């Protein structure tokens, strides 16, 4: 039982640090495509003014 | 931050207020005029006492604080949003006091003399400033223009002044204002969305399909034409994304909305249309300067950011009056900080410092007084 302990003990801080690599990088992507929503958003009102801009003529 | 002793412009026009230092050729700080009061009360702890937002404070959160205007058609309704919004402008954007400065500020024309009186009682009174001086906004718009002659149409949010000024003379009988502006139109497009079956009554809703006017709603060169072919629509009908993600869907009614300044039967008053009217203030103007009226007819207001007024304006005049002689529409670029602009070059001129009006004369004379100095 004991020798059962230690590696169920060694597998389990192998999952944690597994969620925990895990959760960086989801953080990571997010961020990413938050910015780049943000510029997609942007690009998108942009345009719309230029479309207004065409329309005024 | 400034090093030039050199009065402070505030444009504090109907839907958006336009602070900035005289010299410069564009407003820094632009805000909406709304006030937000807290509706509920919280027991919660730590958040901000603050009793009265304004400006971008309010608008970066509108479902909490019920939106008050401070100004309807003109009148001013509240004075304390008046204080709110100048003590703001004043010690949270410009960081500068009006007492090292003067204050050259723009009101409508045929403005209540309350009114006047009262907004020169806080600047002179409450605020420590050395000069105040009002001034009405066509001239300066006129200035910017870079002309002397012609009929300024100012359209604002709750109110549209048609002023004659030719030869650089003000016409002070023919200024006629009438209150048809964005917030008569964004109740027209309001209850007509309620008709196509989005229905809303909040002043967050309010706002949210005043903005998407202003990016989208056009004026239309065909009413009836465009009403028949927008009977079988497919590019006329355009799909919009709000903010919030939900899907609308607006086709004909952007260009019917601006329709019910042509056409105020639309809210059931007897008012003319703005193209009537200005057509009838120019009948009632001079045979002989008529033609220079229609030779150089300018346009002011953030409402005149639609595109296709000046096509329509040009078409309606034209049916209107004879199509014998010429009569071309001028319309500056950025005209709605053209104003503003006047402002700026009207603040540097040494003569216009000899023109202001010190504390004790004032204090002397009393308000009245000054209302008579003025004109
Ligand atoms: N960029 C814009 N596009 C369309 N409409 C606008 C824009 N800015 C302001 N408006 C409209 O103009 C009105 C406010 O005009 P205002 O700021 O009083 O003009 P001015 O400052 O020249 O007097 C509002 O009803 C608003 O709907
Ligand atoms: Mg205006």
């Amino acid at each position: 039982l004991s020798d059962k302990l230690k590696e169920a003990e060694t597998r389990a801080e192998f999952a944690e640090r597994s969620v925990t690599k895990l959760e960086k990088s989801i953080d990571d992507l997010e961020d990413e495509l938050y910015a780049q929503k943000l510029k997609y958003k942007a690009i998108s009102e942009e345009l719309d003014h230029a479309l207004n801009d065409m329309t005024s003529i | 931050d400034e090093d030039e002793t050199t009065a402070l412009v505030c444009d504090n026009g109907s839907g958006l207020v336009k602070a900035g230092f005289a010299g410069d050729d564009a407003p820094r700080a632009v805000f909406p005029s709304i006030v937000g009061r807290p509706r509920h009360q919280g027991v919660m702890v730590g958040m901000g006492q603050k009793d009265s937002y304004v400006g971008d404070e309010a608008q970066s959160k509108r479902g909490i604080l019920t939106l008050k205007y401070p100004i309807e058609h003109g009148i001013i309704t509240n004075w304390d949003d008046m204080e709110k919004i100048w003590h703001h402008t004043f010690y949270n954007e410009l960081r500068v006091a009006p007492e090292e400065h003067p204050t050259l500020l723009t009101e409508a024309p045929l403005n209540p003399k309350a009114n006047r009186e009262k907004m020169t009682q806080i600047m002179f009174e409450t605020f420590n400033v050395p000069a105040m001086y009002v001034a009405i906004q066509a001239v300066l718009s006129l200035y910017a223009s870079g002309r002397t002659t012609g009929i300024v149409l100012d359209s604002g949010d709750g109110v549209t002044h048609n002023v004659p000024i030719y030869e650089g003379y003000a016409l002070p009988h023919a200024i006629m204002r009438l209150d048809l502006a964005g917030r008569d139109l964004t109740d027209y497009l309001m209850k007509i969305l309620t008709e196509r079956g989005y229905s809303f009554v909040t002043t967050a809703e309010r706002e949210i399909v005043r903005d998407i006017k202003e990016k989208l709603c056009y004026v239309a060169l065909d009413f009836e034409n465009e009403m028949a072919t927008a009977a079988s629509s497919s590019s006329l009908e355009k799909s919009y994304e709000l903010p919030d993600g939900q899907v609308i869907t607006i086709g004909n009614e952007r260009f019917r909305c601006p329709e019910t300044l042509f056409q105020p039967s639309f809210i059931g008053m007897e008012s003319a249309g703005i193209h009537e009217t200005t057509y009838n203030s120019i009948m009632k103007c001079d045979i002989d300067i008529r033609k220079d009226l229609y030779a150089n007819n300018v346009m002011s207001g953030g409402t005149t950011m639609y595109p296709g007024i000046a096509d329509r304006m040009q078409k309606e005049i034209t049916a209107l009056a004879p199509s014998t002689m010429k009569i071309k529409i001028i319309a500056p670029p950025e005209r709605k900080y053209s104003v503003w602009i006047g402002g700026s070059i009207l603040a540097s001129l040494s003569t216009f410092q000899q023109m202001w009006i010190t504390k004790q004369e004032y204090d002397e004379a009393g308000p009245s007084i000054v209302h008579r100095k003025c004109f």
